[PDB]
Formats: C-alpha cells, structure tokens, sequence
RNA sequence: CCGGGCACUCUAACGGGACUGCCCGCGAAAGCGGGAGGAAGGAGGGGACGACGUCUGGUCAGCAUGGCCCUUACGGCCUGGGCGACACACGUGCUACAAUGCCCACUACAAAGCGAUGCCACCCGGCAACGGGGAGCUAAUCGCAAAAAGGUGGGCCCAGUUCGGAUUGGGGUCUGCAACCCGACCCCAUGAAGCCGGAAUCGCUAGUAAUCGCGGAUCAGCCAUGCCGCGGUGAAUACG
C-alpha cells in the first residue's frame, strides 16, 4: 500500500525506470501489480512561423507528460533494500505517498 | 523591445494591473507565452534548438 | 444602464480641495486632471477646470449634474 | 520561406534535447531561464576553446552541465583553476551549487557548429569566401561524413549585393527523418555587415 | 450460451452479448425502443439478424458508449454481426456480401490551420 | 473529374421500402445534415399518401419520379463567338437527379403549411401528371426541341 | 378590451396581447397575468369583464406606461442634452451613445446612407 | 436567434447564465 | 455502491498486419482491369515534410546588424488624452430575414483540453448577473459540466409576428486604484433594418460541404462574432 506516481516527458525513460523498480521489488517484495498507463497530458502551442504577418502557417508544437502507477502492494521491509537509491534516469520525477 | 521598457521587471509597478509580462529573451511585449515566459518567436527558435525539454513537433 | 459598485469612488485629489474651499468660501476655478472622479453634492456651485487632454475647460457644476463624471462635460475630441 | 530547422525536425528520433529535465508548470519557465543564462555565460567565455554543445540535466537542485569542447585544455586551464573559476561563477549566478563536466570532441571537423565557427572566423579574417567554403566541405568530407554542405549568406566578399555561395558535396537528405544530420550555425561580424554561416554534416543511416 | 461481439463506428463502442431468448433487446438497461424510436435508422442495428433471418433466436444485451447515437447504432450492427459470426463461422459467407462485418473507418477529419473546418478555405475577393 | 470517370456513389437502401431511390429523395429533402427530420417529413408524407389514395405510396412515388424525368435538355455552347442553346439527350442518372431536385424544389413552392403535406401533395400531383415539377419538365423539353436547328451542335 | 390606455388588443393570447402595450413586454405580461390569476392561454375575446377590470386595475397603476413613459424617456434625453453631457452631445448629433464605433456600421443611428464623393 | 439576450440560445451563444438560462 | 476480479471497454508502451502476395484477363515489361481472402487494399484516410531558384517579395518595429542621424533632446519619468475620431468606400466575419421554424418543459449520447492567490461540487440570499458560507481536488478517482442540434409533450398558425434583437431609456453585478471618453455581464422597458439580396463573386469531391455545440492559448477583466483545436448529425454532384 504505497502510491508511486512517476511523471516525465520521455516514455522510454519512464518505462525503463518502471521495469527497473518492478525487477528490484520482485526479488525483495511480493507480487507487484505492474504499472498502469495513467493517460498522457498533452499541452500544445500554436505559434506563427514568420516574425511578421504570414498568418496561415502556425507550425504548432506539443509537450506531453506521461505518468506511471507502479503501486507496489505489501511494502515488505526487505523491498527498500534494493530500492530508494538505485536509478539511472534523470528527466523523471517520482511521487511517493502512503 | 526598447531598453527603457525592460523596466517592466519592477517590484513596485505602483499597481497590479499595470504589471504585464514580457519576453525574457528578446524583450517582446505581445504574444508572450506564460508557460515559457518567452514570446512566440523565441519559443520557436529555442524549440528548434532543442533547449526546451519534452517539446516536440505536433502532427496528427 | 450604467453602474460601478457600492461605495462610489471619488478621487481624493480634489475631494479634499473642494471641502477646503467650502471651509472658507467659494474660491475660483480649480484645475483637475482627474476626470475619472464622480461628482458629489458638495461640489455644486463651484467651477472645476477639467483637463480634456489639451487644455482645461471651465466646467461649471449645477444641481442636475450630480452623479456624472467630470469627463462627461469635458469632451476630448474635435469634429467639424 | 522553407527549409525548417533539421535539429528541431529530428528532436524525436536521431536527435536529443540539450536540456533534459522534468519541471512543473509553476517551475518550467524559471529553470528554462536559468539554463538560458547558463548557456549564455558559457558561450561567452568558452568560445576560445571551441564548445560545440552544452547539455544540461536537472534532478533536484543539482545540474550536470556537460560541455562538449574540442579542446578541453583551454576549459581546464593550468592545473584546473579555470574550471574552478567557471564553477564559481556558476554557483554565483545560480544558487544551486552544482558540478560541471567536460567532454572532448574527437575530430572537431565532424561537429557542424565548430565547422561553421571556423568558416565564420575565416570570413572575419577577410579570407576568400568561396575557397573557405570549398576547403571546409573538403575537410569535413575527408574524414567520414557521408554528406556535407556549407552555406554562406549575403554580402559575400564585402560586395554591395547580397549573394549565397552553395559549394556542397556528398549526400544531405534533409527530408529523411533518420538522416542524423548535425547542424551548426555561426555569425561573422564584419565592418560591412553580418554573415550567416550554416553547416550540415550527414553521417549514419539508421 | 452466450456469444460476444465488439463492433465500432465513428468513435463509439457497443458490447453486444447474444443469449438465446425471445428476441427482445436491452441497451444500457433501457429498452431498444426507449433509447431509439426517434431515430429512424435504429432498425438498421438489427440488420445482421435479418441477414440470417433469425430475428427471434437471440436476446441481446448491449452496452453502448461513445460518439453519437447514430454511430452507436452502426457499432451495434457491427457487434451483432461479430457475435453472430462467432456463433457459426458459416454465417460469414452470408454476411460478407452484405458487408456487415466490414469496419467503417470514416472518422471526423482533423481541423487544419489556415482553413475554417479542415478544408473550408476562407473566402477572398481580390477586389 | 479530369483523370478518372468519377464512379457514382452507392446509397444505402431504405429502412422501410428498401429502395435506394427513396434514400436519395430523403437526402434531397435533408437540410443542414438533419437525416431524422427529412425521414420524418417523407414518412409522414407517405402516411398522407394513404388515407388520401388507396395505392401504396411507393408506387405513387416511383410513378411521379418517372413522370418528372426529362428526355431531352438544352446545354449552352460557345460556337463562332456566340452562345447557343443546343438540345441534347439526358443520361438516366441526370434524369433521376433532376427529377428528385425538381420534386423537392416544387414541393417547397407549395402553399401547404408543413413540409409533409407539401411533399405528399407534390408527389400526388406529379404522379397524376401535374404540379410544378411536371411544369419544369415541360419547360425543359420545350426549350430543348424548341432549338432543333442546333441539333448538329450535339457534341 | 381597453386596458391601460386607448390601446385594445384582440383575438389572441392575453400575454401576447399585453405585449402590444408600450410599457409591457413578455416578462411584465407574465407577471401581471400571474399576480392577477388569469390563464394566459385564453384569447382576448374569451376574457370576463371582471378579469378585464382586474388586469386594468393592476396594470393601470403598477408601472409607468405609454404617455408618462414616453414623456419620461424624452425628459431623460432632454436632461442629458441640457446638462451638456457627452451622451447629450451624442444624442444631439444623432450618433451612437453606448460606445460603439462610427467609422463603419451603426448606420441604424445615422439613418440612411448619405454617400459622397471620393 | 442566437443574438437575443433573453433566450436560451442567446445565453448559450454568449456563454452566460441568467433568468432565461438557469443552472438547475 | 461494497465484496470481488483483469474477460470486455478504455488507458499507453511494444509488436503483428498489405507486399499486386494469390486468382482470372491483357501486356515485352512496368503495370492496368476485375475477383478472392481480409478490418483495410492498388498512395487505406489525415498530418509533419515543401528542390536549384523566382518575386531587388515582407520584416532593421521581435531580435541581431553596416552606415547615417539625435543627445540638456529624435533620450527618460509622469498625469491626461489618443490609437475606439465619421460626409463616406471596401475586405473578412457574426446574427438574421423564419413552420425542414421559434419558444417552453422533460429527457439521451461526445471528443479534446483546463484547474491552488486556481477550478469551484453543494447549501443559503437574490427574478438574475452574483454574493456569503463552504466540501473536494498536487487531480483517469474532484471541479469546469450544461454538450447542442436530437427525442417526447405542449404553445405559436404565416402576421414583420412568440420571426429578427439593432437602437435607446432606466435599474444593477463583477474585474480593477480607476469602466466619462472606452469593459463585459444581468434585469425591466424599447423594438430598428431585414420577406433570401443588382452587376459581380467565393468555398467545398466524403465524413468533405452544410449545420450543431465544446475547449484552449493571450487575459485582473474584456469589446472573441477572431484564431487554433475538439467531437455530434451528415448530403448533393463530377457527361466531359
Ligand atoms: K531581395
Ligand atoms: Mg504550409
Ligand atoms: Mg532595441
Ligand atoms: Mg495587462
Ligand atoms: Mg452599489
Ligand atoms: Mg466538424
Ligand atoms: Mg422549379
Ligand atoms: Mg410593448
Ligand atoms: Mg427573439
Ligand atoms: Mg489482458
Ligand atoms: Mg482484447
Ligand atoms: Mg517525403
Ligand atoms: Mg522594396
Ligand atoms: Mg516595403
Ligand atoms: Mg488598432
Ligand atoms: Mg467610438
Ligand atoms: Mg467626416
Ligand atoms: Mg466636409
Ligand atoms: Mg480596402
Ligand atoms: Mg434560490
Ligand atoms: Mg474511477
Ligand atoms: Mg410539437
Ligand atoms: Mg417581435
Ligand atoms: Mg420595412
Ligand atoms: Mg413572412
Ligand atoms: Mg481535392
Ligand atoms: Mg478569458
Ligand atoms: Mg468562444
Ligand atoms: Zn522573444
């Protein structure tokens, strides 16, 4: 019963970190319930191409935020041994709650 | 983007309504996105240069 | 079909000035750049020079002028 | 009115962001301004060393600034005091108190920013522009570099009329997403005007 | 016992469950004619059964959500077709010429900049 | 259509009579994309056809459409610098299209209050050989064959 | 019948009929027929003499009506003009008063279109 | 139509609420 | 809703899948026509992407920048006015001119987004704008929220009107130091032109046109009927 909310801009990085957490918790904890997709938050930005009038191009971009919901059950006292300091990813934020 | 207008940054704008937002990079006044703090032109430039994490070209 | 709010706003620039004039008499033309201020009854009888952007027009205030702004009697634009 | 930026066109595949960190909506602009100031002060001091890229990564009040320079001996200084002064200015500008890393660039003639900088220096020294572009493209192609292209903007040779010298050879498939084309841009500030130098270097297919 | 079909049309799903019964249909707890009957094309959702002329051999329990009720009707058609095919594969040769098992891939085309609705160019006069 | 031949669209059959012509008439009645409203109009018009005529409304509908179909029309042609009204035959698809369009347009010209009554009365009058649509057919077949002298400009 | 002036609506719903009173719209007609306890669906020719007297007694003196209403609006505009107000100037020139543009339409305040040379 | 302040479609078009378009 | 479980729907990562592979006809071939199978074919549909160059095209007013010019003012601060001026002309749009409509009541389905000096369920006051109180929500779990056309019932009965809401009078709300010039919104009253538009002219080949509503960026507020997106219903026609 520990809420884990991962958030990031790269899906490969979040997925790799989630699989790392799952493999580090399987050997030391109980049957992990795996990650949940937690649908993406997309924020778009439409910006005129040219610095002057040229109104009908607009070349819009997007920024997506992906989330993960590992949510390990049975927070065994042996699980945090392989956890809480073992991480490759950099551009990934982690949320932990009880 | 006149230099004197870069006085926009002001702890004492004398009023809340007078406080507007400018582009921190080029000093623009219009089309200033609040999320990035830049204008639209600097947004496009720094997005092309890859200096904005997670910003990608949209297509659907 | 106009209104502002409860607690009518009047610029305290000339608010103290008109009552200071009433405290001693009926002094002549007063010059005010605050055309946003609302007319109050204690101004009736005086003559306020309202700045219309270029000059000061000698707006004399009567009884039936209470409630309006000074700019309503100081036109800013010239036409024909 | 065409030819969008290739680096931004490939930020998804075969090109990664220089700044790679997550930040909320209430903090994205501040960290972005901070990274912009970092790159600004970095490109003003390390130009003599030939820096090609400045990668910025953030986890929690710690920034792993990795500067890719063709000549690390300049950024290191005597015994390592230059990097000490640079980290001092870094901690003075940003109160984050972070570290710094240096990466040597093997064969700087394969990084388009440094190629464009070399061409811009040659243009600023009053060198033959056509020969400069030809020699630069030749130096790039003669070491790997399955494709190369260098473009110089108007006022070539200080002329009154603006021109554009092409001088390219190899393969530059700009419309190919998997092209992996390194792109660089430099400026030449002359007594008569401003010269824009663009450099495309094509390497790898998948 | 029970045969399932999914179906989909214009961003709408309709879980179709076929259980042999009288021939009455339930949709989201409501009757087939209390959701419909105000939509003329509703009968089309029962066209697969008429394709095999059963019309009384299968009660239907359908759970529909997504798009509008017309796309919902067509998704119900496709779901009934899929469940009826799962019942007996020999029905495919009877349902393929009618195309009831064909997925309708017509989707609302995305709106584009410079135009009004994804294709409507803004009117110009040139004078 | 320049490159291809622009093959004709195949309409879904009617939900009542199973006729694609009925569906095409529905579509010609349709307005702003309101299919259910046009279906209401036409099916209530069919309910008006009965209790006014012992015949099934499908037969009356088909016979009216057949009575509206024009045999020859007249198209313009620029020859020698001038513009002439050349008569020429009509393909069956254009016959059906013009028939349905004329039926709808002539029905909405009627003084009847609601749309179902208009469509029903127009269908009946066209089935018995009168109304605005038959007048349009007669005017077209008058203009055509009134300029027989241009028959050699057929093309 | 004759209610709240010399005006007589006839042969339609009583609320729609009262809409033909100058000081009365649909809201005031609904309010009057609601406080007077009169079915708004009935026609005018289907009204009881007592119901007409009731509606008359209420509407005649509960709001300001045709004569006094037009006189009061004219007096308001005349007062705006006599005080030299900006709105009085706009009424004086036959121009929009409520802050609309004049380089273009807002023709409904300027009357017909007096095209000139150019 | 959509331009009458005192109608349902008027409030919906202008995106407001009032006497002629309550919030249940 | 609880127990309960990942079958289905959905969610987001990966992968499969279509290549004229197969069949018939034609053809030197490429390929074309048709068919089978298939969710889909003959570029499946839509984006992103737009060559050497042209227009001495546009912008030194986003920025950079050569030269020239101003430096007790061509720089700088502030108050107010102005950019909203109206005899007129044009472009782009919005709303309409109604019965395939309008209005009232009840009722049923969507996608994409936004949300902590924020979104505000809900309760009370108020005709209402809104105010007071106050739950939840770092948000697939709470809120914006109602989707609208639609359906069902009822009213209107062809009249400038229960069409259409311009204009104006009066009374208010909210943002904001401050709504005179010059805000939006609410309520009462007012009720304009307008009966489908001359010469001329525009968009669109399928989920397109048409029509219906929803969100967002900038923004304290807003003149947004704009712009960028989202889904609902859904045509006509192409001889050439
Ligand atoms: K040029
Ligand atoms: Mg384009
Ligand atoms: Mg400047
Ligand atoms: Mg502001
Ligand atoms: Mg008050
Ligand atoms: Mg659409
Ligand atoms: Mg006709
Ligand atoms: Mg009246
Ligand atoms: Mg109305
Ligand atoms: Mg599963
Ligand atoms: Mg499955
Ligand atoms: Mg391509
Ligand atoms: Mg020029
Ligand atoms: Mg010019
Ligand atoms: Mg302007
Ligand atoms: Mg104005
Ligand atoms: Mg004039
Ligand atoms: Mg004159
Ligand atoms: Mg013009
Ligand atoms: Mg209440
Ligand atoms: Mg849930
Ligand atoms: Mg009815
Ligand atoms: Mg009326
Ligand atoms: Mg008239
Ligand atoms: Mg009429
Ligand atoms: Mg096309
Ligand atoms: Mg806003
Ligand atoms: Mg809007
Ligand atoms: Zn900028």
């Amino acid at each position: 019963k520990i809420r884990i909310k991962l958030r990031g801009f790269d899906h490969k990085t979040l997925d790799a970190s989630a699989q790392k957490i799952v493999e580090a918790a399987r050997r030391s904890g109980a049957q992990v319930s795996g990650p949940i997709p937690l649908p993406t938050r997309v924020r778009r930005f439409t910006v005129i191409r040219g610095p002057f009038k040229h109104k009908d191009s607009r070349e819009h971009f997007e920024l997506r935020t992906h989330n993960r919901l590992v949510d390990i059950i049975n927070p065994n006292r042996k699980t945090i041994e392989q956890l809480m300091t073992l991480d490759l990813p950099t551009g990934v934020e982690i949320e932990i709650k009880t | 983007a006149r230099k004197a207008l870069i006085e926009k940054a002001k702890r004492t704008p004398k009023f809340k309504v007078r406080a507007y937002t400018r582009c921190v990079r080029c000093g623009r006044a219009r089309s200033v996105y609040r999320f990035f703090g830049l204008c639209r032109i600097c947004l496009r430039e720094l997005a092309h240069k890859g200096q904005l994490p997670g910003v990608r070209k949209a297509s659907w | 079909p106009r209104s502002l709010k409860k607690g009518v706003f009047v610029d305290d620039h000339l608010l103290e000035k008109v009552l200071e004039l009433n405290a001693k008499g009926e002094k002549r033309l007063i010059k005010t750049w605050s055309r946003r201020s609302t007319i109050v009854p204690e101004m009736v009888g005086h003559t306020i020079a309202v700045y219309n952007g270029k000059q000061h027009v000698p707006v004399y205030i009567t009884e039936n002028m209470v409630g309006h702004k000074l700019g309503e009697f100081a036109p800013t634009r010239t036409y024909r | 009115g065409n030819k969008i930026h290739p680096i931004g066109f490939r930020l998804g595949i075969t090109r990664d962001w220089e700044s790679r960190w997550y930040a909320g909506k209430k903090q994205y602009r501040h960290l972005l301004l901070e990274d912009q100031r970092i790159r600004g002060l970095l490109e003003k001091e390390l130009y003599s060393a030939g820096l090609a890229r400045v990668d910025i990564e953030r986890a929690a009040d710690n920034v792993a600034v990795t500067v890719h320079v063709a000549k690390p001996g300049v950024v290191i200084g005597r015994g390592g005091e230059r990097i000490r002064v640079l980290r001092e200015e870094l901690a003075k500008l940003t109160g984050k108190n972070v570290a710094l890393n240096v990466q040597e660039v093997q064969n700087p003639n394969l990084s388009a920013p440094l190629v464009a900088q070399r061409v811009a220096e040659q243009i600023e020294r009053r060198f033959a522009v056509r020969r400069a572009i030809k020699q630069a493209v030749q130096r790039v192609m003669e070491s790997g570099a399955k494709g190369a292209k260098v473009i110089v903007s108007g006022r070539i040779g200080g002329a009154e009329q603006a021109r554009t010298e092409w001088a390219a050879q190899g393969r530059v498939p700009l419309h190919t997403l998997r092209a992996n084309i390194d792109y660089g841009f430099a400026l030449a500030r002359t007594t008569y005007g401003v010269l824009g130098v663009k450099a495309y270097i094509f390497l790898g297919e998948v | 016992e029970q045969y399932y079909g999914t179906g989909r049309r214009k961003e709408a799903v309709a879980r179709v469950f076929l259980r042999p019964g009288n021939g009455k249909v339930t949709v989201n707890g409501q009757d087939f004619n209390e959701y419909f009957q105000g939509l003329v094309r509703a009968v089309a959702a029962l066209e697969p059964l008429r394709a095999v002329d059963a019309l009384g051999h299968f009660d239907a329990y359908i759970t529909v959500r997504g798009g509008g009720k017309s796309g919902q009707i067509d998704a119900i058609k496709l779901g009934i077709a899929r469940a009826l095919v799962q019942y007996n594969p020999d029905y495919r040769a009877k349902l393929k010429p009618l195309g009831f098992l064909t997925r309708d891939a017509r989707v609302v085309e995305r709106k584009k900049y410079g135009k009004h609705k994804a294709r409507r160019a803004p009117q110009y006069s040139k004078r | 259509a320049r490159r291809r031949r622009a093959e004709v669209r195949q309409l879904q059959p009617d939900l009542v009579y199973g006729d694609v012509l009925v569906t095409a008439f529905i579509n010609k009645i349709m307005r702003d994309g309101k299919k259910n409203l046009a279906a209401r109009i036409f099916y209530d018009a069919c309910k008006i056809i009965q209790e006014k005529t012992g015949q099934e409304p499908l037969k009356v509908f088909k016979q009216a459409v057949e009575n509206v179909k024009p045999r020859m029309e007249v198209r313009s042609r620029r020859v020698g610098g001038a513009n002439y009204q050349v008569p020429m035959e009509v393909s069956p698809r254009r016959q059906q299209s013009l028939a349905l369009r004329w039926l709808v347009q002539a029905a909405n010209q009627r003084p009847e209050r609601r749309a179902a009554v208009r469509i029903a009365h127009e269908l009946m009058d066209a089935a018995e050989g009168k109304g605005g649509a038959v007048k349009k057919k007669e005017d077209v077949e008058r203009m055509a064959e009134a300029n027989r002298a241009y028959a050699h400009y057929r093309w | 019948a004759r209610i709240a002036g010399v005006e007589i609506p006839r042969n339609k719903r009583v609320d729609v009929a009262l809409t033909y009173i100058y000081g009365i719209g649909k809201a005031r007609a609904k309010e009057a027929l609601e406080k007077t306890g009169i079915n708004p669906a009935t026609r005018v020719k289907d009204l009881t003499e007592a119901e007409v007297v009731r509606l008359r007694e209420y509407v005649e003196n509960t709001w300001k009506l045709e004569g006094e209403l037009r006189a009061e609006v004219a007096a308001n505009i005349k007062r705006l003009m006599d005080i030299g107000c900006y709105r009085g100037l706009r009424h004086r020139r036959g121009l929009p008063v409520r802050g609309q543009r004049t380089r273009t339409n807002a023709r409904t305040r300027k009357g017909p279109r007096k095209t000139v040379a150019g | 139509g959509k331009g009458d302040r005192r109608t349902r479609r008027g409030k919906i078009w202008r995106g407001t609420y009032g006497k002629y378009r309550p919030r249940k």
